[PDB]
Formats: structure tokens, C-alpha cells, sequence
RNA sequence: AGGGGAUCGAAGAUGAUCAGAUACCGUCGUAGUCUUAACCAUAAACUAUGCCGACUAGGGAUCGGGUGGUGUUUUUUUAAUGACCCACUCGGCACCUUACGAGAAAUCAAAGUCUUUGGGUUCUGGGGGGAGUAUGGUCGCAAGGCUGAAACUUAAAGGAAUUG
RNA sequence: GCGGUAAUUCCAGCUCCAAUAGCGUAUAUUAAAGUUGUUGCAGUUAAAAAGCUCGUAGUUGAACUUUGGGCCCGGUUGGCCGGUCGGAUUUCCAACGGGGCCUUUCCUUCUGGCUAACCUUGAGUCCUUGUGGCUCUUGGCGAACCAGGACUUUUACUUUGAAAAAAUUAGAGUGUUCAAAGCAGGCGUAUUGCUCGAAUAUAUUAGCAUGGAAUAAUAGAAUAGGACG
RNA sequence: GGAUAGUGGCCUACCAUGGUUUCAACGGGUAACGGGGAAUAAGGGUUCGAUUCCGGAGAGGGAGCCUGAGAAACGGCUACCA
């Protein structure tokens, strides 16, 4: 305070921040690649869903949405980019 | 709504100062905040500014020392005749030694006695001292 | 603040906030000057000689005086971390 | 304006003092006479093909520009061969160091050499008395129509 | 920036404010609504002369306590009747009714002397000659 | 901020800075330009399309993969509904509002709330109507919306 | 204009009180209070404080949303849930302490960033009374709403704080 | 505000003040008045935020599109010398401005007329060991503008300039004895005439004419009815 | 077309339905001739200009006209009104 770095925040600082205040402004949500071992290929998901997003072939499920991330069901896996 | 971008970034440079600090960050950022923030820089006013670069329509960081006391906007861009850049100066700087009036020319965005050199004249923007 | 020919003319001319280099005044009484005493070789503080600092009553009020002090008493060279620039 | 009939009067229209002799059989019926106003107007093809009459045209007709020369976009062509344009421009009061919005309407005649609709800026330009109010004459159409049939219908 | 509208085109508008707020101006309502031509005694001129009715004797105001010596004259120019003070000790003495009488202000712009009500005008002249004078002995009453 | 209320809601999308890539992200133009037309076809709004192929898909912003927002290309596929589906959903809005104010006249409530939708298309229209994307004299009526919308 | 009319209850009538007592207090109780259809458009309709945007300073609560956790409590077999706890973040209703700053003060995170006087815009005021009166227009079934003067009078009226 | 019995205020005497051939008074207007507020007002409680929202006119309205760098030309002040018989210009130097080039860069455009300018060079050289210097025709600059054709997105701002009555005003020169004025006057051979004057400025809003291209608008190519040939 | 010195709804015929307006039309008031200018002096302003120069209008009020290069003249005529 009265003299310090705008240009070069820390990182956790910056973190805590909202997604419209960080120092050049970006989205605080991902993307994952989604199993259910019954198949063998992967569906691509966004971390927010708002549609329920079906698998490939398989009328199965995969998340559900919610205020926000999605409820991802039951029995998954999934890694993040 | 957002009405002058200048003037946005002049007072949060005033109030920095007046609250004692160092930095700044302004936004939006323009073509015209930059020739501004450069001429107050080329005068002493303030220290060095820093574009950053959102994709958007950008963020300034300036650095300032105390040297400055104000620098305000003149918020209708006025028509200044050549003549009566005498009577603006006379109206708000602190005197006839220091200050500059900054306005807005054909020739260029510049403070008054590089105006009155150059010998042209235009639109008043605002003001260092 | 010279005149026509050199000649220094009008008194007095003020110290200065190391923390904001705005002016200290008179009546600001409520301003300080820290002295900062340079030591040598083992111990042994150096009896009048200082590596100074003056700050502006308005500074303090704010409270900003420690962390001001900080910032300028290690980055001229007698506190190694403490400080930070970044926040 | 005019369009169709131009023979359409009581009396018979035709350019003064244009004799064309039926004995010396031609190919045109009407013998044509024009000019170029000045100024740099082009005098248009359609004055030169056209086969209307208006005497009160600047370019086939027994006026003749000089004077003021003015711009102004066009607000009624509800008047037969005659239109009123709304010249706007700001006024400066010198106390309160602004300026406000003003407007002035000058009605004006227009040549079936010109197909001038709402909206087209027109140059118009001085000519001598022609009517209680009209003291000008249409003489470039620096317009169009303003995208017109770019407003069609759906794919 | 509160009220007034800074734009630069805001001409027009800063202007009519003006011309509608100046109406709340007591001297300017005045001058415009021809307040002085229309009601008040005088044309609007600065003196205007007339002739005595009666001779009166009007109690001041609190806390004073007196008879302050007045004359009801009827304007010549108009017949507008008004009530005139006569200045100075005595002088009512040099009056008399049906006699000619020059009015003037009491200078306060309208407005009653100090404790005359509703006098709004002094005596300056009779017959011609000055109210002042004949206090003097500067000079004389005329014949009739 | 907020048109028709008091609202003040900073919310919206914190689009990246990365206006290419993903890298991580394989397919194609070709890929998702197809794949925007068959749900154009069966009938969805750019809109719902972009949400679909957000999540179900990698399509982070269709606009990057394909440097063609997604209106557009619609409208070149010959796909773009006859108004603005913005303007559309105002006025199935004002319609459904309309429909309840007539069998409940005594709604004071819903009577301001069709006000202003209807505030809301009325400035929208006009809008569109200034840049040609609507027919210079287009006008929206209660007595004509509820054919227009369906 | 219908319906309804329990309750409380302008008007009225009373018992008392009083020098008087057209009242306060007690009783009786008409309209009304409730509802439908249509009017009326006013309240100290109050935060006596226009709206949009930027900036300026600390603190613990809380309401809604979200994010993070080898947090608690729920047992079953761990979970899943849900409620709870802690940190953070938007956006609410407020309180707290400060006051760089403002104010005639009382007080004010706006009433701040104003003689170092300009972000955009709307509206109202210009001593007091006369007076929200007269008049004309207009709206209304009416009651009244909106618009809204002058002559004349007048040296104060007024505000916040102080001591009595 | 004084005056109801010792009136600092009335009626006078004395004395004293202010302005003075002039001084009071009445009315009006102007300054004071930031109490009409563009500059520059005030609205919680002193006068003043419409009960509330919508909303036309009106005023207002985010950011972004040739920037940066390199070369040449010649000006006007100022320094350190002055060479010179108070002012002079060359080289040294900074400083502040103007113009024109090349950087991928319309300058409206063809069709000649015109050329002032160097990529030239044709000779060589006044002279400091030579790019210090200009005369100088035979291959090779466009724009500096004539004039004819063919065409041109609209504006605001600002610069300089024309066209412009006098008296008034600001202001130069001149000792109307001074001055307000006036535009006179001043010199000698005062016997036969000599001569300086009768400036300058302001003159704006509009129209005109020109330079500028920041600021703020306008128009352009999306059903290609696009642009060049 | 007529009329004029001549353009022009200037007037007449025929035909049409236009013209102006919150950027304030139209109407009302002016104890209103306009201008150069005058008064007040930080600046921005405020107020004034019947009146020595320029323009315009009039000759008790209206209209008409003769002469003439030029008047709708008034120290010209004609009529009505006062
Ligand atoms: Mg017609
Ligand atoms: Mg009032
Ligand atoms: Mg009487
Ligand atoms: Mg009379
Ligand atoms: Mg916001
Ligand atoms: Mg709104
Ligand atoms: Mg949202
Ligand atoms: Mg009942
Ligand atoms: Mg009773
Ligand atoms: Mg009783
Ligand atoms: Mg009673
Ligand atoms: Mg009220
Ligand atoms: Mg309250
Ligand atoms: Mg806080
Ligand atoms: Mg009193
Ligand atoms: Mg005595
Ligand atoms: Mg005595
Ligand atoms: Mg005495
Ligand atoms: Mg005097
Ligand atoms: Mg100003
Ligand atoms: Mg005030
Ligand atoms: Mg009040
Ligand atoms: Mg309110
Ligand atoms: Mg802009
Ligand atoms: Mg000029
Ligand atoms: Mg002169
Ligand atoms: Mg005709
Ligand atoms: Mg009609
Ligand atoms: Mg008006
Ligand atoms: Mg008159
Ligand atoms: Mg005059
Ligand atoms: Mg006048
Ligand atoms: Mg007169
Ligand atoms: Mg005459
Ligand atoms: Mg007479
Ligand atoms: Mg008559
Ligand atoms: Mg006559
Ligand atoms: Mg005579
Ligand atoms: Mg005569
Ligand atoms: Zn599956």
C-alpha cells in the first residue's frame, strides 16, 4: 500500500481475485476428456454444462448441471485440457 | 454510461496522488490518454506509464513522484481562437511561470507553448500543474 | 528560485517527504526525521552520522509510515527481505 | 417530376425559337437544345435523350445559375417539379460559448432530368426568381436512394 | 456535475433556463411586466406633480410615538390619488389645499419611508417655489 | 447498468486472451462448420448451438476454430431466421406476458412488466430497423406478434 | 352502482368532567371499514437527500449465488446426500470505527475527489408575507388535481450549534 | 435608530468634517452580485429533487484503422567571437520552428504545354594537400501550373488572407501657453521657399479565399447489384 | 397569358394539393425605427441607442394621381374622414 508492483501481482493475490479483476481479465473454467469403461473413447466436456451431455453411442449420462460445474455421474474418470 | 475515457484517467491520477500513492491503474486506455499521459511525462508530472494489453481496449500503469499537484479535463472540448488560449490559462493556471494548458490541435495533441510556437490552434483538452 | 541576475532569492527553502516528495511544511507538526545511525566493524554505531529520512505528517496519519519506511531504508541498503514490492 | 404526356397542356410545349422544318424530313421529330450550365455540372444524359419541356431547367431550359451555391438533403417531393430541402447547421451563441441545432428549408426546382427521392442530398444552385419562393435550382444529385434494395425481402 | 447541461451543442437550453429563471428577479419582472408604467402613482417618471386635498396627520409607526404631517394629493397627469409627507418643522404651514404640490420619491424604491405608513412620496415644491426655500426665508410664497 | 431495473450484475463470459488455438484442440473448420449446420437444421438458435457444441464437443468459441461468428455463418449457409432471435425471444416474451394480462386483467404487475418488454423491442426494432437488417417501416403489434412468433 | 355489513367506528345522540366542554374519558351508533365494476391521483407518497459512470478507507455480522477443503456433525459398509464450519469471490439490506476529505453546523463513504472551481443528463429554488390566493386553461360526478400571477405590505422571517 | 427634562441624532449658536464653482435630492440603469451563476450559484435540515417507473423530442454517448525509424533543404531568435569604420556576416555551437524525401505509402486523372530542380556530365577548375564553389550544352525528375477532357462521400474545428465608411474606441506623431481638443505643423535666404505629415490597431457571428488532418461526426463491400482491366 | 422598367401568385384562367411548425411555426406584447455606436472598467457580462454618420419611413389620417429622368411628392393636385 502507497507503493507496490500493479504489474507484476502476486500470483495467489491474483488468484483469490474475480474473473473480471485478475490483471488481463480470462475464464476460471476447463475443459476434460470423460470415460465411462463401458465404451472406449472419450467425449470432450466443459467444465460448466448447463445441457446434460450424453456419451458418444450410449444413451447413458455423463454430468448433470448445477449453479455452476457439472455433477459428473457416478462411475467416471477424466483428466483436464 | 462512460462518457470521457480522459477524464476517468485524469482524476484516478489525482487521487492517487492525493492519497500519496506511486501507481495507477487506469482504463480504459486511448490514443488520446497516452498522447496525454505523454505529455504530462515529458514535463516532469509523472514518472513512466506502462500499456498493458487486455484484447479488449486496454489498462494503463502509471508511476508517479509528487511533483504534481492537478490535472484535471476540460470536459466540453472547447474551440480555442489563437487568441483566447491567453484568457484559458489565465483562468486556471497557478501563474504565469509554470503549468501547462494541453489541447488539441490539427497539428497535433499539445500543451500550449509548444502550441504557441508551432503557432496553431484547435480544441482545449485539459490541464497539468 | 532565482532572480534576474543568479542571486538565490526567497528564504528558506523546504525539506521534503523521502516517502511522497511533496513538501513539508512548517506547521506540519505532526512530520518526522528518523535517523538512521551507520554503524562499522563489529558492533560500534558511529556517533553523529546517519543515513536519514524525513516523513511527511500526512504520511504518517495514514499510517503509511512504517511500511514507507520499509520500502526506503532496505532498498538503500539496511534491511535484506521484510519488504516486498509485489502484493 | 413531370413523367409521361409531356404534351400534356393547354397550350402547346416547346423549346422557344427550336424551328424544325417538316419539309426537310428527319430522324428525331423534335430538334433538341441544351447547354452546359458551368461550374463544372455535368449536364446529364437524361436532359440530353430527355423529351420533357421545363423551361425552368438549368440545363435545357431559360434560367441560368449564378450565385449562391448550396447543399442541403432532400425532406418533401410531394411538389410537382419543384422539392424543399432542409439545409441544418449549428448556430453560435457567443455568451454561453456553444452552439445549438438549427435549420433552414429552401424550397427549390427540380428537372425531369433528375430523379431526386426523400433523402438524396442535392446540390442545388442560385438562379433568378422562378416562383414566390423558389430561388434555386437542383443541379447534382450527390445521393442515390440509400440502400434501397438492400432492403428486400428473405433468402 | 448537478444541473446544467455541459454539452457543446447545449446552447439553446442553457439560454431558455436563463430567460425562465430571470423571471424570478424582482427588478427584471418589473422592467419586462412594465410594472412601473402600468400600477404606480408616478408615469414611472421620477417626479410627478399634483394638487392637495386634504391635510392629514398620520400616526407613526411603533415604537415611535408622533403626528407626521402629510398631504393627500391627486396627480395632474393622472388623478391617481396618493398621500405625500411635508418635510422639515413647520412647513405644513406653507401648504394649504387646493394649492400645487411637485411629488417626488421617498427613496426606497416604492416602499414607506421609516414610520409613515404608506407614504411613498415626499412634498418638494408648492406654488412653484420650493419647500426648502420658504423654510429658509430664501424666498416667498406667491399672490394666490 | 441494467436497462429495465435497478440491477447492477457485473456477470458475463471472461473470454481469453487466446484468440487462436486451443492446441490441445484437434478436428477442424471443416469439422465444426458441418457439424453448426445440422443443428441449424434442426431448428436451433446460434445460440443453443454454441452452448451445445461447447460442452458436448471442444468448440471453446466457435468464432476462433471458424474466424466466422456463428450468425453468420448460418446466414451464409442460407439458415437466418427472418428476425434477430433476440428480438424474437422479447417478443415470444411479450406475447406469453400479453396472454396472461388477458386472462388476468387484474395484474396490475404484468401490465408494467409487458410495458416494458415491449419498451425493450420497440428501441431493439429500431435499432435493427436503422442498419437494414430489418425492413425500413418493420413494426411489431400485439394484434400480429402471436402469428409472427409462431 | 351492486353485493357485504362480524368488528372497530368521521356524523349525530348521550353519561360525566368543566366557570364553559360543541372535546379529551364512557355509552349508543349512521356513513365507513370488506368485495366487485368504474372513478379520484393526493400523503412528512421520507432517505425531507434524481439517475448513469469513474475514483477515494478500515472492520466484524448477515441475505442470495458460486469456487476451493486427505473441515465438523449425520452411519450403513464407506460413500452420495443434507445441515453445519473455515477461506475467498460477485451482487443485496444494514451496522461499526475512522476520516485523507466535506460542511454554517448537526453530521456525511457521500453530503468526498470545488476559487487547484468542467465525466454525462434531468428537474426545482432566488428575502419574507401577500398565497398556492386572484384570473384564464384543463381534468373530474363531485370533492377537488394540474398549470398559476399581481397590487400592496415588510427588516427580517429562517437554519444549525452555545450558554442560560 | 434617536426624541417621555442633564437629546453624541430634533430646533439653533459655536466649533469641526467631505467634495468644492459646484454640492444635495428623486427616478432609472451599471459595478458591488458567485443574490441569474458559460466562466460561477444553491436544493438532507435555511427557498428548492416530480410518489413512482416507462418514454418522444433534446442534450449526451467505450476502445480500435500510418505509427515508428532514416536522409536532405532553407529560414529566426540567442550565444562565443567582429572583420569593421553604433551595426555587419561566415565558420563553431546549441534552442525553436518551416518544407520536401525514402521507408509496401494518390499526388483526382489522362492528353501536351513549362520546365525549377539532379540520378546527370560535358569540359575543368577560382582556390586551403579537396565534393569547401557556380557559371556551364548533347542520353536522364514532374506537378510549380497553365487548359481541355474525363470524375470527385458529406461536415464541424482551427490557421493565415482577401473584401472591407467615416466620426467613436485603442493608439503614433505634433508643446492648442496647459488641457479637453484639433490635424496640424515644422524650417530658412522671414525679397519672391524649404520641407515631415494627415500612421497603426480592433473590425468576431455569416459569406469568401488558403494552410492544417489531432479531436467529433458522415458515407463505403455481406443475398456481393463489390473493386480494379 | 396579362400586367411591369423587368423576375415573380404580381394578377387572371386552367390544373394540382401543397407550404410552415417543440431546431417554437402561428398568434400576443413592445412605454421597438435598424445599424455605426453609448454607459459600467479583472475577465465572462449587464443595460442602453428618439437623437450630429449610413439605411428606412412619414409629412393630421387613409386612398388616388398629374408632371417628370426620378414622386404614389404633400412647403403638387383630387376625394373622403378629422
Ligand atoms: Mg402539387
Ligand atoms: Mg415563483
Ligand atoms: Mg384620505
Ligand atoms: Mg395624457
Ligand atoms: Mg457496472
Ligand atoms: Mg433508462
Ligand atoms: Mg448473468
Ligand atoms: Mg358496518
Ligand atoms: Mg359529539
Ligand atoms: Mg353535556
Ligand atoms: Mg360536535
Ligand atoms: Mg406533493
Ligand atoms: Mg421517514
Ligand atoms: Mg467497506
Ligand atoms: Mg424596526
Ligand atoms: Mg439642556
Ligand atoms: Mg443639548
Ligand atoms: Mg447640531
Ligand atoms: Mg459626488
Ligand atoms: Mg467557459
Ligand atoms: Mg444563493
Ligand atoms: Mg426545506
Ligand atoms: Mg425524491
Ligand atoms: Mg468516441
Ligand atoms: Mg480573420
Ligand atoms: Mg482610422
Ligand atoms: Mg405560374
Ligand atoms: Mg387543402
Ligand atoms: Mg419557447
Ligand atoms: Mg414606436
Ligand atoms: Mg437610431
Ligand atoms: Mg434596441
Ligand atoms: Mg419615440
Ligand atoms: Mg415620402
Ligand atoms: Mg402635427
Ligand atoms: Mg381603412
Ligand atoms: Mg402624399
Ligand atoms: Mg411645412
Ligand atoms: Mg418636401
Ligand atoms: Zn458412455
Amino acid at each position: 500500500v502507497l507503493v507496490q508492483d500493479l504489474l507484476h501481482p502476486t500470483a495467489a493475490s491474483e488468484a483469490r481475485k474475480h474473473k473480471l479483476k485478475t490483471l488481463v481479465q480470462g475464464p476460471r473454467s476447463y475443459f476434460l476428456d470423460v470415460k465411462c469403461p463401458g465404451c472406449l473413447n472419450i467425449t470432450t466436456v466443459f467444465s460448466h454444462a448447463q445441457t446434460a451431455v450424453t456419451c458418444e453411442s450410449c444413451s447413458t449420462i455423463l454430468c448433470t448441471p448445477t449453479g455452476g460445474k457439472a455433477k459428473l455421474s457416478e462411475g467416471t474418470s477424466f483428466r483436464r485440457k | 454510461t462512460r462518457s470521457s475515457v480522459l477524464a476517468d484517467a485524469l482524476n484516478a491520477i489525482n487521487n492517487a496522488e492525493k492519497t500519496g500513492k506511486r501507481q495507477v491503474l487506469i482504463r480504459p486506455s486511448s490514443k488520446v490518454i497516452i498522447k496525454f499521459l505523454q505529455v504530462m511525462q515529458k514535463h516532469g508530472y509523472i514518472g513512466e506509464f506502462e500499456y498493458i494489453d487486455d484484447h479488449r481496449s486496454g489498462k494503463i500503469v502509471v508511476q508517479l513522484n509528487g511533483r504534481l499537484n492537478k490535472c484535471g479535463v476540460i470536459s466540453p472540448r472547447f474551440n480555442v481562437k489563437i487568441g483566447d488560449i491567453e484568457k484559458w490559462t489565465a483562468n486556471l493556471l497557478p501563474a504565469r511561470q509554470f503549468g501547462y494548458v494541453i489541447l488539441t490541435t490539427s497539428a497535433g495533441i499539445m500543451d500550449h507553448e509548444e502550441a504557441r510556437r508551432k503557432h496553431v490552434s484547435g480544441k482545449i483538452l485539459g490541464f497539468v500543474y | 528560485m532565482e532572480n534576474d541576475k543568479g542571486q538565490l532569492v526567497e528564504l528558506y527553502v523546504p525539506r521534503k517527504c523521502s516517502a511522497t516528495n511533496r513538501i513539508i511544511k512548517a506547521d506540519d507538526h505532526a512530520s518526522v526525521q528518523i535517523n538512521v545511525a551507520k554503524v562499522d566493524e563489529e558492533g560500534r554505531a558511529i556517533p553523529g552520522e546517519y543515513v536519514t529520512y524525513a516523513l511527511s505528517g500526512y504520511v504518517r496519519s495514514r499510517g503509511e509510515s512504517d511500511d514507507s519506511l520499509n520500502r526506503l531504508a532496505q532498498n538503500d541498503g539496511l534491511l535484506k527481505n521484510v519488504w516486498s514490492y509485489s502484493r | 417530376s413531370t413523367e409521361l404526356t409531356v404534351q400534356s397542356e393547354r397550350a402547346f410545349q416547346k423549346q422557344p425559337h427550336i424551328f424544325n422544318n417538316p419539309k426537310v424530313k428527319t430522324s428525331k421529330r423534335t430538334k433538341r437544345w441544351y447547354k452546359n450550365a458551368g461550374l463544372g455540372f455535368k449536364t446529364p444524359k437524361t436532359a440530353i435523350e430527355g423529351s420533357y419541356i421545363d423551361k425552368k431547367c438549368p440545363f435545357t431550359g431559360l434560367v441560368s445559375i449564378r450565385g449562391k451555391i448550396l447543399t442541403g438533403t432532400v425532406v418533401s417531393t410531394k411538389m410537382h417539379r419543384t422539392i424543399v430541402i432542409r439545409r441544418a447547421y449549428l448556430h453560435y451563441i457567443p455568451k454561453y460559448n456553444r452552439y445549438e441545432k438549427r435549420h433552414k428549408n429552401v424550397p427549390v426546382h427540380v428537372s425531369p432530368a433528375f430523379r431526386v427521392q426523400v433523402g438524396d442530398i442535392v446540390t442545388v444552385g442560385q438562379c433568378r426568381p422562378i416562383s414566390k419562393t423558389v430561388r434555386f435550382n437542383v443541379v447534382k444529385v450527390s445521393a442515390a436512394a440509400a440502400k434501397a434494395n438492400k432492403q428486400f425481402a428473405k433468402f | 456535475g448537478k444541473g446544467k447541461p455541459r454539452g457543446l451543442n447545449s446552447a439553446r437550453k442553457l439560454r431558455v433556463h436563463r430567460r425562465n429563471n430571470r423571471w424570478a428577479e424582482n427588478n427584471y419582472k418589473k422592467r419586462l411586466l412594465g410594472t412601473a408604467f402600468k400600477s404606480s402613482p408616478f408615469g414611472g417618471s421620477s417626479h410627478a406633480k399634483g394638487i392637495v386635498l386634504e391635510k392629514l396627520g398620520i400616526e407613526s409607526k411603533q415604537p415611535n410615538s408622533a403626528i407626521r404631517k402629510c398631504v393627500r394629493v391627486q396627480l395632474i397627469k393622472n388623478g391617481k390619488k396618493v398621500t405625500a409627507f411635508v418635510p422639515n418643522d413647520g412647513c405644513l404651514n406653507f401648504v394649504d389645499e387646493n394649492d400645487e404640490v411637485l411629488l417626488a420619491g421617498f427613496g426606497r424604491k416604492g416602499k414607506a419611508k421609516g414610520d409613515i405608513p404608506g407614504v411613498r412620496f415626499k412634498v418638494v415644491k408648492v406654488s412653484g417655489v420650493s419647500l426648502l426655500a420658504l423654510w429658509k426665508e430664501k424666498k416667498e410664497k406667491p399672490r394666490s | 447498468g441494467r436497462m429495465h431495473s435497478a440491477g447492477k450484475g457485473i456477470s458475463s463470459s471472461a473470454i481469453p486472451y487466446s484468440r487462436n488455438a486451443p492446441a490441445w484442440f484437434k478436428l477442424s473448420s471443416e469439422s465444426v462448420i458441418e457439424q453448426i449446420v445440422k443443428y441449424a437444421r434442426k431448428g436451433l438458435t446460434p445460440s443453443q448451438i454454441g452452448v451445445l457444441l461447447r460442452d458436448a464437443h471442444g468448440v471453446t468459441q466457435a468464432r476462433v476454430i471458424t474466424g466466422n461468428k456463428i450468425m453468420r455463418i448460418l446466414k451464409s449457409n442460407g439458415l437466418a431466421p427472418e428476425i434477430p432471435e433476440d428480438l424474437y425471444y422479447l417478443i415470444k416474451k411479450a406475447v406469453s406476458v400479453r396472454k396472461h394480462l388477458e386472462r388476468n386483467r387484474k395484474d396490475k404487475d404484468a401490465k408494467f412488466r409487458l410495458i416494458l418488454i415491449e419498451s425493450r423491442i420497440h428501441r431493439l426494432a429500431r435499432y435493427y430497423r436503422t442498419v437494414a437488417v430489418l425492413p425500413p417501416n418493420w413494426k411489431y403489434e400485439s394484434a400480429t406478434a402471436s402469428a409472427l412468433v409462431n
